[PDB]
């Protein structure tokens, strides 16, 4: 209880209305990820969140089923009746724990793994702020031009996906250049939400001119 | 300013292939050219291939 | 250990109708040769025909 | 062609379950926790559901750990059942 | 610091330690190939740039700056072979380790 | 109407080489098909030759084992040169064990049911002490030409 | 061996230091790809110092040109050996003659 991860809990600057807690599994998991190769499978992502404790030791799992799936994850009542029936049908009993991968070493490689793990909580958070508004009468800017495809760069860190299918035929855009569309796709795109516009639609002009008048 | 000397031997067995140099003993010198099959080989009346 | 490479004739590239460039491919390391050979001796040594 | 070859034509059951548990990648107290009911092979092993081994005070601990570790590899101990040992291709040829 | 000849590696798994015993030599018979590690040694790491990522294992490894970068001194190819003989030679006054 | 080949006379001379005999054939095809079956007959085979060797106390193939007056390297050699037979297998594996001053020929190794040597008299190596054995592990299998070490422990 | 040679063959591996040349003859008591103990006949003999002499092979080592340098026995046991004698043959060596 050294109570650095405390006050290394309390940064906060971007993850404060993020999940704070899910940041040390993840980054708890990347310190424990970086250079195990050996071990029975990989690690964790389960581990019992202790607020108080701050370095929440990776425990692992033993997951009560009436099944054969999952071999390290596996109980049935039978073997449950060593423990005198208390276990129940269908819980998530944990009965193993874990430890860590290391040093000077294997911690650039956890940096590099906490990097890797606060960029997916940072994908998840973009998600999110792409399902809060899911589609609106949104402009941006173009920034790179890719194969039958444009990619524009709005406010707040956020950048959008214009496809060449759901664009004008002559009217060809570049770099520079600002429009403005309804977006279709906030839910399933790829590690995220890929803001895809659609500036050829009929509702994509329908504020356009309650813009004006 | 040194710590330890590891010192490995590697024992490589080099066979023979197409690029080697072979000789005889009087300035016949030549690049081995095609490592031919058996059957291919000039054999006599006997039997045996050169 | 018996179950080789076994051709086909990829293709028949000729000119007009008495003559002919025909490929085989791909045979095992050295028959090429041999089936050359053979069908060499046969063809150039013993047919049957009238003249 | 023809003639060529006219002038020739006078010469021209899972089995690491039937293998023993001794045979098995783990340390050989877990095949023994087997063996205490006399079962040998991973096939028998299989004969019984794992819950039905579970029944049993013969295995600890860590031997339920090695079953699992047996078992992760879809070999042996997912549930099976056979008349006594042999199935189709199990046959006596 | 001075340099470790040991096996604790960055930025290696399973494939390439296999070849090696538990303090970094490798074995005398391991028939190796072109590009293997015979011997593991790790202090390359100058001084490169980090992030906010990489401050935050400051202290939860108790490593103040944790380096900046790893990559265990791995070498070429070109040429097989068989590990025939591994000689040792030692400094007095440094740490035999058990392979020596 | 072409006259047929058969097969006449097979002289067995000696026990490692014979004389078969191909009659009756119309001229030409007597160097037709001799080329023919020659050329097929050095080229591709079956035959039972040897790939692995496990001797025991021997870690890598240039080491010397203390009591024998050959090295590893010339143990394999002579283990090569191994004229085997083998009637119902794809591979199998041979076991040898030898104790006592003199030579180990290769009639001392334990022979299965179906693995049959053809040379008996084939020395491998000399053992030179009283206590001083060797005890090795064979692997004999089926193939056909040539494939060396390098392409395929 | 050479088939066809000038009988130089033995002057250059004898006079040369890759054979070991036996120092006083006797009888060999025992083979090794090792060693190789030669008993010293009592008509060559010291009379203090007992005396049967060992011979310890140079086995698989480098040479200055990446070659391997080695020695193979090639005596029987029992067997006679005379003063002047090759027991051991070297690098392209054999029975005493040079083979290249």
């Amino acid at each position: 209880m050294n109570k650095e991860i405390l006050a290394v809990v309390e940064a906060v600057s971007n993850e404060k209305a993020l999940p704070r807690e899910k940041i040390f599994e993840a980054l708890e998991s990347a310190l424990a990820t970086a250079t195990k190769k050996k071990y029975e499978q990989e690690i964790d992502v389960r581990v019992q969140i202790d607020r108080k404790s701050g370095d929440f030791d990776t425990f692992r799992r033993w997951l009560v089923v009436d099944e054969v799936t999952q071999p390290t994850k596996e109980i049935t009542l039978e073997a449950a009746r060593y423990e005198d029936e208390s276990l129940n049908l269908g819980d998530y009993v944990e009965d193993q724990i874990e430890s860590v991968t290391f040093d000077r070493i294997t911690t650039q490689t956890a940096k590099q793994v906490i990097v890797q793990k606060v960029r997916e909580a940072e994908r998840a958070m973009v998600v999110d702020q792409f399902r809060e508004h899911e589609g609106e009468i949104i402009t941006g800017v173009v920034k790179k031009v890719n194969r039958d495809n444009i990619s524009l760069d709005l406010g707040n860190n956020a950048e959008a996906v214009i496809l060449r299918e759901d664009m004008l035929p002559r009217e060809n855009f570049r770099p520079g250049d600002r429009v403005r569309g309804v977006l279709y796709s906030v839910r399933p795109e790829a590690r995220g939400a890929q803001l895809f516009v659609t500036r050829s639609k009929p509702e994509m002009l329908i504020e356009l001119f309650r813009i004006e008048v | 300013g040194v710590l330890k000397i590891v010192k490995v031997y590697l024992a490589v067995k080099r066979r023979i292939q197409p690029g080697d140099k072979m000789a005889g003993r009087h300035g016949n010198k030549g690049v081995i050219s095609k490592i031919n099959p058996i059957e291919d080989m000039p054999y006599d009346e006997n039997g045996t291939p050169v | 250990v018996t179950e080789f490479l076994k051709p086909r004739l990829v293709d028949i590239e000729q000119v007009s109708s008495t003559h002919a460039k025909v490929t085989l491919e791909p045979l095992e390391r050295g028959f090429g040769h041999t089936l050359g050979n053979a069908l060499r001796r046969i063809l150039l040594s013993s047919m049957p025909g009238c003249a | 062609a023809t003639i060529l070859a006219e002038q020739l034509e006078a010469f021209v059951f899972d089995p690491i379950l039937l293998r023993p548990v001794d045979d098995l990648e783990l340390t050989v107290r877990s095949a023994n926790c087997l063996k205490a009911e006399a079962i040998h092979y991973i096939g028998d092993l299989v004969q019984r559901t794992e819950v039905e081994l579970l029944k049993t005070p013969n295995l600890g601990k860590k031997s339920l750990t090695e079953i699992k570790d047996v078992l992760a590899s879809r070999g042996l101990s997912l549930g099976m059942r056979l008349e006594n040992w042999p199935p189709a291709s199990i046959a006596d040829e | 610091g001075p340099e470790e000849i040991t096996a604790d590696i960055p930025n290696v798994g399973e494939a390439a330690l296999s070849k090696l015993d538990e303090s970094g030599i490798v074995y005398i018979g391991a028939e190796v190939t072109g590009g293997d590690i015979l011997v593991g040694k790790v202090t390359p790491k100058g001084e490169t740039q980090l992030t906010p990522e990489e401050k935050l294992l400051r202290a939860i490894f108790g490593e103040k700056a944790s380096d900046v970068k790893d990559s265990s001194l791995r070498v070429p190819n070109g040429v097989s072979g068989t590990v025939i003989d591994v000689q040792v030679f030692t400094r007095d006054g440094v740490e035999k380790d058990k392979r020596a | 109407e072409f006259l047929k080949p058969r097969l006449v006379d097979i002289e067995q001379v000696s026990s490692t080489h014979a004389k078969v005999t191909l009659e009756p054939l119309e001229r030409g095809f007597g160097h037709t098909l001799g080329n023919a079956l020659r050329r097929i007959l050095l080229s591709s085979m079956p035959g039972c030759a040897v790939t692995e060797v496990e001797i025991d106390g021997v870690l890598h193939e240039y080491s010397t084992k203390e009591g024998v007056q050959e090295d590893i390297l010339e143990i394999l050699l002579n283990l090569k040169g191994l004229a085997v037979r083998v009637q119902g297998k794809d591979e199998v594996i041979l076991t040898l064990n030898k104790s006592g001053i003199g030579p180990v020929t290769a009639a001392d190794i334990t022979h299965d049911g179906d693995v049959e040597i053809v040379k008996p008299q084939h020395v491998i190596c000399h053992l030179t002490d009283e206590n001083a054995s060797i005890s090795m592990r064979i692997k004999v299998q089926r193939g056909r030409g040539y494939v060396p070490a390098s392409t395929r422990e | 061996k050479p088939l066809v040679g000038t009988g130089m063959e033995r002057a250059v591996a004898v006079d040369s230091g890759v054979t070991a040349v036996a120092k006083r003859g006797g009888v060999v008591q025992y083979v090794d790809a090792s060693r190789i103990v030669i008993k010293v006949n009592e008509d060559e003999m010291y009379p203090g110092e007992a005396g049967i002499d060992i011979y310890n092979l140079t086995k698989y080592t480098r040479s200055n040109q990446n070659t391997c340098i080695n020695q193979m026995p090639c005596v029987s046991l029992g067997e006679p050996v005379e003063r002047g004698d090759v027991l051991a043959d070297g690098p392209s060596t054999d029975l005493g003659e040079l083979a290249l």
